[PDB]
C-alpha cells in the first residue's frame, strides 16, 4: 500500500474509534444520571396505572 | 401537621326527628316525594364536598 493510504485509512480508524470512545464515556455518565436521578427514559420502575381507578359516585360519600 | 377545624356545639344543635324507625319507613315514601328539594340538596352537598362540617346547614 501506498503510505498515503495507510496514513489517512489510520486517520480514519482513529477518528470511528475516538467517536466510540466517547460515546461509550457519555452512555456510562448518562446511566449513572438516570438512575441517581429516574427522570430520563431508561431505570423507569413501574408504578399504578391510574386508568384503573373507580371515579364514580360511591355508596358513602366521605371518599 | 395542623389542627383539625370542629364546629361548635352551637353550631350542633338542632331539633331532632325523635321518631322511631318504624314511623320513619312507614312514612317513608311520603317523605320522599315532599321533601324531595333540600333532601336532594344536602345529598348533593355531601357527595361533592366529602366533608360533613361542609355540609351542616
Amino acid at each position: 500500500d501506498a503510505p498515503e493510504k495507510n496514513y489517512e485509512r489510520t486517520m480514519a480508524i482513529l477518528q470511528i474509534e475516538s467517536e466510540k470512545a466517547e460515546l461509550r464515556l457519555k452512555e456510562l455518565e448518562v446511566r449513572r444520571l438516570m438512575r441517581a436521578k429516574g427522570d430520563g427514559p431508561w431505570f423507569q420502575y413501574p408504578t399504578i396505572d391510574k386508568a384503573l381507578i373507580d371515579h364514580s359516585p360511591k355508596a358513602t360519600p366521605d371518599n | 401537621p395542623g389542627i383539625v377545624e370542629l364546629p361548635s356545639l352551637e353550631d350542633l344543635k338542632v331539633q331532632e326527628v325523635k321518631v322511631s324507625s318504624s314511623v320513619l319507613k312507614a312514612a317513608a315514601h311520603h317523605y320522599g316525594a315532599q321533601c324531595d328539594k333540600p333532601n336532594k340538596e344536602f345529598m348533593l352537598c355531601r357527595w361533592e364536598e366529602k366533608d360533613p362540617r361542609r355540609c351542616l346547614e
